[PDB]
């Protein structure tokens, strides 16, 4: 989950983009 | 979690900028 | 721009209101 | 849409709930 | 205090409302 | 705390939305 | 709406300026 | 009021201090 | 005021975009 | 300047990169 | 870090208000 | 660094001012 992936390690903009529509 | 809660607030702000016109779903 | 600024605040608000449910933001 | 509904006039908390999952 | 109650555990909107006027 | 400081920032944003026209006092 | 958006930023600002004193927000 | 005073023109830090406890 | 509010959001945005590089904000 | 460039019209992420170090 | 990342976001907001017309450089 | 100084201890407005132009 996004909480799982990005609150444990910092997610780049590119990583975050994966959760866009 | 509280730490997890604070982090989520920043996640959605970031998704907002990154996703732009596309938009997004936030599911925690 | 005015709309861009508003969306940022909308999203923070949805985040607090919806909680565990989560939300969708579609402009 | 939420931009239409909530950026021209202020949406109550109850209104915003319409956009929760 | 609000710092005591809501920074140790997550406070819901309903809990937070207690600190309104 | 610092963690406590960051949390307070989010508390006041939340009180702002929740309390609305009523307003609030922030006392830490 | 413009006023709603402004208040959000006011409140963050009061939070930093006032520190341990705290503050009141009354619109 | 603060909305009157600080949302029509920008309030300095010194001005905002008026609304501290 | 409208400009003041915009700058706040600009700065958050630069913060995310620039990352380790950092950024300068000059109005 | 960035205020001129990005507060009258919305600046893309690519545009904002111009203001990184 | 993450904690460090969240903190930086609040640092730049604070510098923005404090520095005003002067502006600032953010270098982490 | 500012991250070093102000994310370990809370920096006052006066301390933060040191990083202005
Ligand atoms: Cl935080
Ligand atoms: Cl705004
Ligand atoms: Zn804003
Ligand atoms: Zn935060």
């Amino acid at each position: 989950g996004i909480v799982e992936q990005c609150c444990t390690s910092i997610c780049s903009l590119y990583q975050l983009e994966n959760y866009c529509n | 979690f509280v730490n997890q809660h604070l982090c989520g607030s920043h996640l959605v702000e970031a998704l907002y900028l990154v996703c732009g016109e596309r938009g997004f779903f936030y599911t925690x």
